[PDB]
């Protein structure tokens, strides 16, 4: 049962971008509980991305090393576990759910490095392609539900301890599913992948998306990580009040937008390609530029009404999320064949390090500095969230530009590559 | 969906010089790496010359290697094949070939079979 | 037990004058009939020309017919195509086939096959 | 059993021609014991020969009408029976002899004009052209047996009727073998034919070596009808004294050389083909030639001794046979396909006509009249005879020109021929 254990996959990352952005879903709920700060409320991220970053490569290697099934399923209930865990730890202990959400991290990774590589050995062929398609699709499907999941939970049964409660039985339930349903599939090196490193350094159209791509891992981060409790506050400043409902709208549209800026940019690529061979990373620069007014837009929106600023979501989400399927193509044709597993991995480790690593405690740190330099209230603190968010569209701007050179330097590189290659 | 064809064969004496001209306007060149293939009357088409989507890099047989020079012009969507020094084993159709951008090497690519595209042979007959 | 030899093919301008000759030595030119196939770069080879063993019939093929003479003297044991007003659907490698003397009428023996002799052909061009 | 049945079909064709040359074999026997003159004894083959003649064509067209081997087994008994017969005629009735020959001259035409076709019936192949050929080398071997036989039965039984009373048992054993092994094979007018004559006529080669085969079967009859008697007759006027062991000596003789003059003459043709195209016609005319001295030369040499008379037997056997095989491919090349069946049919009338029909008779007369105009003695009986065989290599000698005409014709008419069949 390759397809049935391929559609368990599916369902485990969904599970898992669930998980993973549930605590942003019941983000006020753990801050008013807690009584932490914006900073540590970012910090819980931080160190979420952080421990997915140091544990995404070493995954990988152990996975090379030993069987992927088993690696997968040990990792799926750990974080299940953990979770689970941290869904009982003591109010007055907020490191321990630090922590907590470290471990989850590290789980989550393992998972994330593993299952491509269990996709791949099932089929290794187009039908193979097409189940690591639906795999991926998992995703912004799974960021949404994990927000509305988490929203649901927290205000039905009355308490945010709840919202984590529920996501470790399904996740129990898929690491059996799992286990049974996989079926096991069989497919000096420092100094080597240290000479690939150097070559890659030495392309500048690499190190451009490099940067750019860290910009919108440090965009969708920070945004993701924040725009709900910023929605919360615009409500409360407003005369108009209900903050789970922001949060649902925010999970499903985030939702929505994944999908049709996939397709839109897929969409929008091919049609450019057609004009010019640059077309791959400009497209890119073209839209995040859009995303950027946009992503600035909402927030003034933010503090005349909320419908607007929905639009602004769904608006931005799309033109941001159009990046992702269009980079991965722009890596392809930059790096030669023998580079590109090593190219990937570094840029995944650059733009989680350089962007979403450090953007949301950045948000926090910003918006609490704005909050203690003035007087406080309800209304200075969603001020400050707006400064700190707005803080994020410059930053997209600035990949932008990075698409841009990318764009300037692409075809003289892609000629390097070639050459190097047919010597 | 794109469309090749053939110009500028013809006949030269001995040890003349001689270009043959492959073009393409059903796509960008950009997007396709191209090649001549040498086809004789009786025998199977075989590797003449290959250069990339992007005019960088160029691969000759040995056979051929020394005389002829391959060169792509993206922007008149043109591949201009010079052949000097004609032999009478010249002798042949020339056809061009056209295939999907891939980081595969050249010299792997000479089983004339990854080349999905393919145009009318100008022939060129030298003596 | 003949060798056939062809010479003469070369290449020339549209609407000119061109003579194929094949010669035998291996036996007695007067023992065989003999006849011009012309195979085209992607298609099979095609009757163009048939004499007989003794040079008194002579056929040639629908398309062919008011261009092409077909002669054979038996006293050089040679057999001369002489070929007017080329036209470019004519370039072709001509190849020259005999057969055992056999009483079968030559449009009959149009599937290159009952020739049971072939040479290596001189190649022509028009234009 | 279709292998079996074409064996049966040689062993009778070897019968056929035993039974044809028996009566030349007791040639002697039967002048002394009708009392007949030599007019008598050559107007026996003259009249099986006119009977093969009228015989031949009806039979043809029978066979074309019927099935084959019913007919061919009614001859082979018909002729059987009449053999019996003519052993019992009286001796006071010689004219029924002569009809007896006529009828077994029927029978044999029934039979040599049907065997083939049945041949050729039963199989198209190398295996069944192979049934040709054996079929075709049981003709020298049918009379040299016939000639042995005829000769050793009258000297054993002590009378001649035994020579003929023992071949209609073998006919009678042979139609039977052949009505059961053979198995039955299936595989206006006149003005077609007509039309096919006249352009026979019109052509130069064909009539050209019609009369030279018809000189050829002049020769052949003459002297395979009157040389034994010759050679005892010789023996007569010699001191030494045995007439069987010369017919004996000359069956044998006529069986290897048939083998010997086929052989050598396809021989040379394949030689000569090489050089000029006009080989076919020339070789035979080149051979006949020789014959021809030869042919001449025993007579003398009859009258010096018997051995010198059987070494010219031996060559111009040899050389005279060699021309049938070449005969054929003559015909064969000078006429069209259309009109190659007739052309045959009338080539064989023509020959058995102008040459072997009248052949013996002349022969007989010619002997006669040499005899009634001197004085009457054995040694004038063999000068008579001698006479009249000379007359014969003056024949051969106008053939050998017929075939040299052919040969001057043959490159012109068969360039006539494949300008019509293209046309
Ligand atoms: C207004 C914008 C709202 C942003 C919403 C954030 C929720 C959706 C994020 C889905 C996850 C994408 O997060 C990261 O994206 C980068 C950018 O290519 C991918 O790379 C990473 O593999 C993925 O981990
Ligand atoms: C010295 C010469 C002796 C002659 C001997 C005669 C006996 C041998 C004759 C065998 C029969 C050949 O007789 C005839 O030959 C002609 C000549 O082509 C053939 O035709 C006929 O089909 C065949 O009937």
């Amino acid at each position: 049962g390759r397809g049935a254990a391929a559609a368990i996959l599916s369902l485990g990352n969904v599970l898992n971008y669930l998980d993973r952005y549930t605590v942003a879903g019941v983000l006020l709920d753990i801050q008013q509980h807690f009584g932490v700060k914006d900073r540590g409320a970012g910090l819980l991220q931080s160190v979420f991305i952080c421990s997915f970053m140091v544990a995404a490569p070493i995954f990988g290697y152990l996975g090379d090393r030993f069987n992927r099934k088993v690696i997968l399923s040990c990792g799926i209930f750990f974080w299940s576990a953990v979770t689970f865990s941290s869904s009982f730890i003591p109010q007055q202990y907020f490191w321990l759910l630090v922590l907590s959400r470290g471990l989850v991290g590290i789980g989550e990774a393992s998972y994330s490095t593993i299952a491509p590589t269990i996709i791949g050995d099932l089929f290794t062929k187009n039908t193979r392609t097409l189940m690591l398609s639906v795999f991926y699709f998992a995703i912004p499907l799974g960021s949404g539900l994990g927000y509305i999941t988490g929203s649901s939970v927290k205000q039905a049964a009355g308490d945010w301890h709840w919202a984590l409660r529920v996501s470790p039985v399904l996740g129990m339930i898929t690491g059996t599913l799992i286990l049974i349903l996989v079926p096991a599939t069989k497919r000096k090196a420092r100094t080597s992948w240290l000479r690939d490193m150097k070559a890659l350094i030495r392309n500048r159209s690499y190190v451009f998306s490099s940067l750019a791509t860290s910009a919108v891992s440090f965009a969708t981060g920070a945004l993701g990580m924040w725009i709900p409790l910023y929605l919360h506050r615009a409500q409360v400043v407003q005369k108009t009040a209900e903050g789970a409902k922001d949060s649902l709208i925010f999970g499903a549209i985030t939702c929505f937008t994944g999908f049709l800026g996939v397709v839109t940019g897929a969409g929008a690529t091919r049609w450019c390609r057609l004009k010019t061979q640059r077309a791959d990373p400009l497209v890119c620069a073209v839209g995040m530029l859009g995303s950027a007014i946009f992503i600035c837009l909402i927030f003034v929106a933010a503090k005349s009404s909320i419908v607007g600023a929905y639009i602004c979501i769904f608006v931005g989400e799309t033109l941001l999320f159009s990046n992702w399927a269009i980079t991965a193509d722009i890596l392809m044709y930059v790096v030669i064949p023998t580079r590109r597993a090593t190219a990937v991995a570094l840029q995944s480790f650059t733009s989680h390090l350089l962007g979403d690593a450090g953007s949301p405690y950045l948000i926090g740190f910003i918006s609490d500095l704005i909050r203690q330099s003035t007087k406080d209230s309800p209304l200075w603190e969603f001020l400050s969230l707006g400064y700190a968010l707005m803080l994020c569209p410059f930053v997209v701007v600035l990949g932008g530009m990075f698409f841009l050179a990318t764009a300037l330097f692409f075809v003289s590189d892609r000629a390097r590559a070639e050459q190097q290659v047919n010597q | 969906q794109v469309q090749l064809v053939e110009n500028g064969g013809g006949c030269v004496k001995a040890g003349g010089s001689l270009r043959l001209s492959c073009a393409a306007s059903g796509r960008l060149l950009s997007w396709y790496d191209m090649a001549w293939f040498r086809q004789a009357p009786g025998k199977e088409r075989e590797f003449v010359a290959a250069v990339t989507s992007t005019g960088a890099g160029t691969h000759y047989v040995d056979s051929v290697k020394g005389r002829f020079t391959i060169s792509r012009v993206n922007a008149e969507n043109t591949m201009y094949l010079q052949m000097n020094s004609l032999k009478p084993e010249d002798t042949a159709v020339y056809y061009c070939a056209a295939a999907n951008t891939r980081l595969t090497a050249l010299s792997l690519r000479t089983t004339t079979g990854s080349w999905a595209y393919w145009g009318k042979g100008t022939q060129v007959m030298v003596s």
